């Protein structure tokens, strides 16, 4: 449950991401595919090589959904409704993998926001990715 | 893995009582019912829309039998599951794209199934021994993922 | 989310459990300590030998809390509020261990309720134990 | 664990630049902030009530340095993490009663801290190599639990 401080922390951090959001989403995916190779089983139809347009493109979609979640942080279930339907009924990604991408996103933000990534901000971001993860897996069963 | 001889003899003894085909069908179908996202690999199989449809689907029963027969044959090589399951590991990664978390989910449903089948004979110590076996199998099947 | 059909399934199964709830609670604990020895790190002050009064006593407490949550399945947050504060602020059990006790309670039920443990009820009970686990971990951060 | 020589050299190179005392205090502090239930083990340590109190707590810094020091020593025996950490494994089980899930959390926080500290130098491949190492170390420390 996101406290007002957590919300402030997340809007601030994601704010400084701004326009690089897409580039950071791709890097987070690349980090995930190299560190946790089991995650590649959901992308047999992609070229996962370094610099792949497919990964970059997917990264930009992931990032834009997170941008949408930050804008609607008081009403995430409705904002992300179609994406929870999508993952629940079509993609059917095992819920364990959400934690793996969330860690990779945190790593990416850490690597790019040397000053904003304070202990308190780290805590709020991890809570926020967990809440996104919970919504996206809400309709699985 | 590493089972004590007492543990090995407990696994072996109960398994001698198992109808591999029936338990296979039951465990695969309950996998698909309790954790419906596992249905993702099986849409070639027809009607999976309700519990009854899943449990009664002949393709599901056939797959279950094939998965549990390999499992059964692995119980003879508890000293070397990784070698026993190395080619199946490769296959499930490179060609079937099965996230190895499904092996763990299956192993926990298998345990529930044995418990339901054997009732009070499935004691805490016997459960513990089967937990080790099912984690060992899952590990062995995940070992060649890359 | 528990569907109404899930609630009917949990009520019916736990109804059967009836008066054995505490004996079943202790058996699930003993299953957990033997199958998942890391969980014993939270009970270094207990005699964990088979049949100890401390384990039986704790089994009954676990079982009554579950009984309270089945009674108030539509309002579990309010119903378990005291227990979520206790686990979040005092006991501080890592969340991963809730999954292990849930598995062992499901195993215990399966072993004792041969007629009622159908696929659909198994599904409903797993989902119920996941929701209890989520409410008890709610206030951790 | 098994590292390719280019993972081994990635891990080795970065680690020669790490101030163990400073990174250790940061990693431990962040664990206690981001996952506050881990404070369970440290109530002898003082004031842990706000992020600034945890990060500036001197007992957190001191212990942080002790833990990453032992962690350092294991990078020197990457081929036999189990034998290097057997004694400490037994201590954290029998005397300290620490759930080994905490080893995993600190591994991931340490990766966060390395990324924060080294920026773009902590590339995806370097991360991958460090993830194998911290999983290895966690595993090594959990090996003697019973
Ligand atoms: C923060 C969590 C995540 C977010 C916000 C997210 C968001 C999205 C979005 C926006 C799409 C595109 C939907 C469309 O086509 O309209 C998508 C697709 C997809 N996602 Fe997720 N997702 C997340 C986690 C994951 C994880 C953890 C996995 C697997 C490890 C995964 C696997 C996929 C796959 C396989 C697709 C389809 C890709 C394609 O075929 O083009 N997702 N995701
Ligand atoms: C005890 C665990 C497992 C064992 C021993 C096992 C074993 C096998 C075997 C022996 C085959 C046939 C290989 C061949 O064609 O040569 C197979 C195929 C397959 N398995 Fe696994 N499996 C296990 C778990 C799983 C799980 C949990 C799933 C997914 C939910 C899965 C999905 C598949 C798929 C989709 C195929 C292809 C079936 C076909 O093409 O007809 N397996 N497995
Ligand atoms: C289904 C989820 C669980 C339920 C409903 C539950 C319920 C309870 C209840 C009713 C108490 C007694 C509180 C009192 O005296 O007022 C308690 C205490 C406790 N629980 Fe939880 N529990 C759950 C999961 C866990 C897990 C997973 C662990 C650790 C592996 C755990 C460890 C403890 C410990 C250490 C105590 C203190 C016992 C003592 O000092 O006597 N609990 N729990
Ligand atoms: C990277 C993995 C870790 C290593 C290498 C490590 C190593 C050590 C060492 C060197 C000591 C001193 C033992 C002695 O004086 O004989 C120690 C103590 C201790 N560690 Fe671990 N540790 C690790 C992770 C953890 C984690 C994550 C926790 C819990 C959150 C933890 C909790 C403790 C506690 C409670 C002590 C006792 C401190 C005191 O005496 O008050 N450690 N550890």
């Amino acid at each position: 449950v996101l406290s007002p401080a957590d919300k402030t922390n997340v809007k601030a951090a994601w704010g400084k991401v701004g326009a690089h959001a897409g580039e950071y989403g791709a890097e987070a995916l690349e980090r995930m595919f190299l560190s946790f190779p089991t995650t590649k089983t959901y992308f047999p139809h992609f070229d996962l090589s370094h610099g792949s347009a497919q990964v970059k493109g997917h990264g930009k979609k992931v990032a834009d959904a997170l941008t949408n979640a930050v804008a609607h942080v008081d009403d995430m279930p409705n904002a992300l409704s179609a994406l929870s339907d999508l993952h629940a009924h079509k993609l059917r990604v095992d819920p364990v993998n959400f934690k793996l991408l969330s860690h990779c996103l945190l790593v990416t933000l850490a690597a790019h926001l040397p000053a904003e990534f304070t202990p308190a901000v780290h805590a709020s971001l991890d809570k926020f990715l967990a809440s996104v993860s919970t919504v996206l897996t809400s309709k699985y069963r | 893995v590493h089972l004590t001889p007492e543990e090995k003899s407990a696994v072996t003894a109960l398994w001698g009582k198992v109808n591999v085909d029936e338990v296979g069908g039951e465990a695969l179908g309950r996998l698909l019912v309790v954790y419906p996202w596992t249905q993702r690999f099986f849409e070639s199989f027809g009607d999976l829309s309700t519990p009854d449809a899943v449990m009664g689907n002949p393709k599901v029963k056939a797959h279950g039998k094939k998965v549990l027969g390999a499992f059964s044959d692995g119980l003879a090589h508890l000293d070397n599951l990784k070698g026993t399951f190395a080619t199946l590991s490769e296959l499930h990664c490179d060609k079937l794209h099965v996230d190895p978390e499904n092996f763990r989910l299956l192993g926990n449903v298998l345990v529930c199934v044995l418990a339901h089948h054997f009732g009070k004979e499935f004691t805490p110590p016997v459960q513990a021994a089967y937990q080790k076996v099912v984690a060992g199998v899952a590990n062995a099947l995940a070992h060649k993922y890359h």
